[PDB]
């Protein structure tokens, strides 16, 4: 019964390791589908209905049975991927495990961080009797022992790596046993090692392309509650499509540089509305009719807004939008205020993006 | 600009030594042996430590090498430093 | 220092080996202590020296602005600086380095709950995965699995995974829920 | 072929001038900036029309009021009230504008929407406006070097 | 490229001799011989 149940098992485990990528692809070009039929989704009219508007009719069904595909791709998407890229990340923090343990002893001589979180649960994995599963040298246990026992206790290390005295000389002796049955489901039960199902769900939960995988198949659930949801499957292309990712490479390269030079920008911008507020206030009038004053730097808050929003997207910095200072007793001030925010800000900062992303490329 | 002068800083240090100058391939002909000479033999946090160890040490207390390097450096003299020659170099048959 | 140069200076001698065995020890005790050099000696040949380097002058020469120190003397020297210059330049840099790190030695007078957090979700949100073994969900299982079935084996397959699936969201969301908790 | 077309109407002759690429060398230098990275440029643009749809689809489920673009009262011109119109709104009248979309949509002021509306116009201009047409210029002086 | 020819130039001159042309390596197995070779030996100044 098992022979043939787990043989069957295997099989749907291959296949779906074998299409992984396939299903991938699939449900990017599901995702393309249902928003190109959302580009024809209308608001019809209080309430607010949105309307599939179709001259054919036949749209709104395509759109669920898309819908149901995608979720079911996606699914299909995450059991691929425990499948076959989840023994990898498995076989790599088991060998990292078993190295830091032999060439370091970072759980005999030294201690994790306690602010590290790999080396906390790995913590766990140690004790188990399943340990290396995927690493193929079965022996750390062995050489860690032989490394470290004389010295810091030969039963400690034991304890500590779950190894058993009492158990493995007098097995190495003549020791009477009953080998379990495999139609036992109890012993099939039995079998399982808890504890290192539990550590291997922790680095599974805290794999970045799984959490990534989750957040696709939510998407995809949200999707039916809300078909605007199955745009946020659109972001997947930097992922999907590697030219993409060699243009996206210019923006990533100088990540850092650019978010430093946009506060930076900030600042400059801060120090421009400084001096607004205090000097220039009266050139902030907004409104035409004369009833209603409508002041954009009568308050820190609301100049320092004024300044970034309308100020930086105009072309010709905050002058452009600001009154005319022609034919008075701050003209000059006020020329050379605007002058310099159009040169730093609006010439330089700007340049400064534009370089960056140029100097990534090259 | 700046990305080629710090290319150019990455390069000529993992080219030739500080010191002697001398390229990366002679040293290099012994496994390890660039990384080697520029780490244990023309290190230049040594010849700093070697510095401040003649500058606290008594002017009595100096050895020949000690005594000869302290007056070369007094009188500002720079061929004690070792110029396109090593000591790999002045022994190459006796050393292999 | 003396079995250094007798080492260094007789690099084939088994008997010389010998004794290096026999003092590996002292010479792992006081190789961070001990220097090397090489100069033109008087006798116009490279000769290499051994002196003393402190304990104190290496860490002041390990702290970072020390280090920074000399990636700018580095740079500046290579892109600018000239051959001719170089050794004088280095000169300088070495004296006033060696003066900082003597007023730095003179001046020296004699998260963590994010990860518990995660780990604590981690621990909580897996065992109640795992408490659904011990359900005797798989014995009352047992009777109406003695029949085959295909489909009812590809449906157990897939609500395996659609449970690891919803316990990564309950983790998620614990995750969330302690972060918030903590920050207010 | 064109030549001959010419004679029934004369303005098929201003075909011929496309034939300078081949006729001159350097001119061919010059447009070897755009073709030697033209894969890149088309996949530039295809993302900008991604980005673009994305935003569309924010502003027709959140600030579809804000996209009155008649001044008579009697006529209200909707331009984001349908998933179509609204997407080439953005891609015409938004893109081309130098202060991103926000240049063009009414005034968020005095609005229970208004800082997200601002953080939509901001990122609007700083993604599309500044950053990709910076990657298409990067891409050219990539290609010249 | 104005930037990159100067530093050609530069790049040129710091590594072979403007008359001979042999490469600095071997001027420079001797200390100093390289800039002794181009400012005693081979300077152009001198052949002007
Ligand atoms: N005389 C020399 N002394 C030391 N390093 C040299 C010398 N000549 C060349 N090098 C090169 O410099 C490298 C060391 O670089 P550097 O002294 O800037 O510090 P680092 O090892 O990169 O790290 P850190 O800046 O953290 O101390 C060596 O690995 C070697 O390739
Ligand atoms: N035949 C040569 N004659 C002179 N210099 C040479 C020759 N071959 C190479 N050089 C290099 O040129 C350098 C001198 O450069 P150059 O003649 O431009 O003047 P300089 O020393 O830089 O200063 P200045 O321009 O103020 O006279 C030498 O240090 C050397 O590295
Ligand atoms: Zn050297
Ligand atoms: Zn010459």
């Amino acid at each position: 019964f098992w022979k043939k149940i787990i043989a069957y098992q295997q099989k749907l485990l291959n296949y779906f390791a074998r299409n992984f990528y396939n299903m991938r692809m699939l449900a990017l070009f599901v995702a393309f589908a249902i928003n190109f039929i959302l580009l024809f989704y209308k608001v019809s009219t209080i309430a607010v209905h949105y309307v599939l508007e179709e001259s054919s009719g036949y749209m709104e069904p395509t759109l669920r049975i898309l819908a149901i595909l995608h979720t079911v791709i996606s699914f299909f998407c995450i059991i691929g991927y425990y499948c076959l890229k989840v023994p990898l990340v498995i076989f790599k923090r088991e060998k990292e495990v078993a190295r830091k343990l032999e060439f370091d002893g970072l759980y005999i001589t030294e201690q994790p961080s306690e602010d590290d979180i790999k080396g906390q649960w790995d913590r766990l994995v140690i004790n188990t009797q399943s340990f290396p599963n995927n690493y193929w040298d079965k022996f750390v246990k062995r050489k860690v022992m032989d490394k470290y026992g004389e010295f810091y206790g030969r039963d400690r290390i034991s304890e500590l790596l779950g190894m058993d005295k009492a158990a493995l000389d007098f097995s190495d002796a003549r020791e009477k046993k009953k080998p379990k049955k495999d139609s036992s489901l109890s012993a099939v039960l039995n079998s399982i090692d808890v504890k290192y199902q539990m550590w291997k769900l922790g680095v599974v939960f805290t794999d970045n392309s799984f959490l990534y995988l989750a957040w696709y198949m939510t998407m995809s659930v949200l999707g039916h509650y809300n078909n605007f949801f199955f745009a946020a499957h659109l972001l997947d292309i930097a992922m999907g499509f590697k030219t993409l990712r060699t243009i996206l490479s210019s923006v990533t390269h100088n990540g850092k540089q650019l978010v430093l030079t946009v506060g930076l920008l900030a600042v400059v911008v801060y120090l421009y509305t400084v001096v607004a507020f205090n000097f220039f206030r009266k050139f902030y009038n907004k409104s035409e009719d004369g009833d209603t004053p409508d002041m954009k730097c009568d308050d820190m808050l609301t100049c320092y807004m004024f300044h970034m929003y309308v100020g930086v997207r105009a072309g010709g910095g905050i002058g452009d939008e600001i009154e005319d200072p022609a034919g008075d007793e701050y003209e000059i001030y006020r020329i050379i205020f605007d002058i310099t925010f159009f040169f730093f800000v609006i010439v330089i900062l700007l340049a400064i993006i534009q370089g960056l992303i140029i100097d990534a490329f090259g | 600009e700046l990305r080629d002068q710090q290319e150019q800083v990455k390069e000529d240090m993992e080219t030739k030594c500080f010191i002697c100058g001398i390229g990366n391939d002679y040293f290099d002909t012994v496994p390890h042996g660039f990384e080697t000479h520029t780490l244990q033999e023309h290190n230049l946090a040594n010849y700093l430590f070697f510095l401040m160890y003649l500058i606290n040490k008594d002017e009595t207390e100096h050895t020949g090498q000690e005594s000869y390097v302290w007056k070369m450096y007094q009188e500002r003299c720079w061929e004690f430093f070792p110029a396109g020659d090593c000591f790999r170099k002045q022994y190459e048959d006796q050393l292999n | 220092v003396l079995l250094t140069n007798l080492s260094e200076h007789m690099p084939n001698d088994t008997r010389l080996q010998t004794f290096l065995e026999l003092a590996e020890s002292v010479l792992n005790y006081f190789q961070p202590f001990l220097g090397r050099i090489e100069i033109m000696g008087s006798a116009k040949r490279i000769e290499r020296v051994y002196f003393e380097i402190s304990e104190s002058s290496r860490t002041q020469w390990e702290k970072p602005q020390v280090k920074e120190s000399k990636r700018q003397f580095i740079f500046d020297v290579v892109n600018e600086g000239g051959e001719k210059e170089k050794m004088e330049l280095f000169v300088n840099f070495c004296e006033d380095t060696i003066f900082e790190m003597q007023l730095a030695a003179q001046i020296s007078e004699s998260s963590i709950l994010t990860v518990r957090s995660a780990l604590f979700a981690l621990r909580y949100n897996i065992l109640t995965l795992m408490r659904m073994l011990s359900l005797k969900s798989l014995k009352k299982q047992m009777k109406k699995v003695k029949k085959m079935t295909v489909k009812d084996m590809v449906t157990a397959f897939f609500s395996s995974y659609w449970s690891i699936f919803m316990t990564l969201l309950h983790f998620v969301a614990s995750v969330f829920r302690g972060f918030f908790r903590i920050i207010c």
